[PDB]
């Protein structure tokens, strides 16, 4: 998260860390046994870490649970990153409290201008390199489909939304993939891609979760 | 791509093969991969370094 601030103690309970030796992607807890993340974060072996604030210090609230089911979207396209969403089922339900809580799914799609909250342990630099121990936070509005496409000609699909600043300075970055883009208490976006980080006229592209509510609920019901 | 042909992670720009600045925000243990050309594949980390 470039141009953000350190999230308060119990401000982002639904945030999770995907680990495969070390932190490589973020995620969201939407239910005591399921986590949502980007499909390009897919690995055959994944350990989910919950209740994290400082990923380098063991503060006592953490919970390490391993992925049982790792389901990437059926139409995920590795070359275009279209349908970039992924469901992970915990081999064991997570204990809910203040530190660990779930996030709600989109009842309806977010409208342009809506202020959202993005969070993650990714690089905090648009040029250099600096990964923080503490979960970073950032507030950014959802951009109109038009401007999102003006920034990314022929690359933005119907399953993608741009949230950020065309002016640069603030944006999600490498290490923030799979993380939440919460707008109004509903998971509206999943950190996905973009040109570098915090570049002028190059806001981050996020998976449009509201188009996957149905797929999600069905998959959970079947598994 | 025009008089040339783009390979690996390269992107075609009319008649020249540049590459991408496009990257997924995965944290790569050893960074993103380079291919024959030296350009970085969009969402593929380097298991081992470069
Ligand atoms: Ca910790």
């Amino acid at each position: 998260i470039v141009g953000g601030y350190t999230c308060a103690a119990n401000s982002i309970p639904y945030q999770v860390s995907l680990n495969s030796g070390s932190h490589f992607c973020g995620g969201s807890l939407i239910n005591s046994q399921w986590v949502v993340s980007a499909a390009h974060c897919y690995k055959s072996r994944i350990q989910v870490r919950l209740g994290e604030h400082n990923i380098d210090v063991l503060e006592g609230n953490e919970q390490f649970i391993n992925a049982a089911k790792i389901i990437t979207h059926p139409n995920f396209n590795g070359n275009t990153l279209d349908n970039d969403i992924m469901l992970i089922k915990l081999s064991s339900p997570a204990t809910l409290x203040s530190r660990v809580a779930t996030v709600s799914l989109p009842r309806s799609c977010a409208a342009a201008g809506t202020e959202c909250l993005i969070s993650g342990w990714g690089n905090t630099k648009s040029s250099g390199s600096s990964y923080p121990s503490l979960l970073q936070c950032l507030k950014a509005p959802v951009l109109s489909d038009s401007s999102c496409k003006s920034s990314y000609p022929g690359q933005i699909t119907g399953n993608m939304i741009c949230v950020g600043f065309l002016e640069g300075g603030k944006d999600s970055c490498q290490g923030d993939s799979g993380g939440p883009v919460v707008c109004n208490g509903q998971l509206q976006g999943i950190v996905s891609w973009g040109y570098g980080c915090a570049q002028k006229n190059k806001p981050g592209v996020y998976t449009k979760v509201c188009n996957y509510v149905n797929w999600i609920q069905q998959t959970i019901a079947a598994n | 791509c025009g008089p040339v042909t783009c390979s690996g992670a390269q992107m075609c720009e009319v008649d020249k093969c540049v590459c991408s600045d496009l990257h997924c925000k995965v944290k790569c243990e050893h960074g993103f991969k380079k291919d024959d050309n030296g350009c970085e594949y969009a969402c593929i980390c380097a298991d081992a370094p470069q």
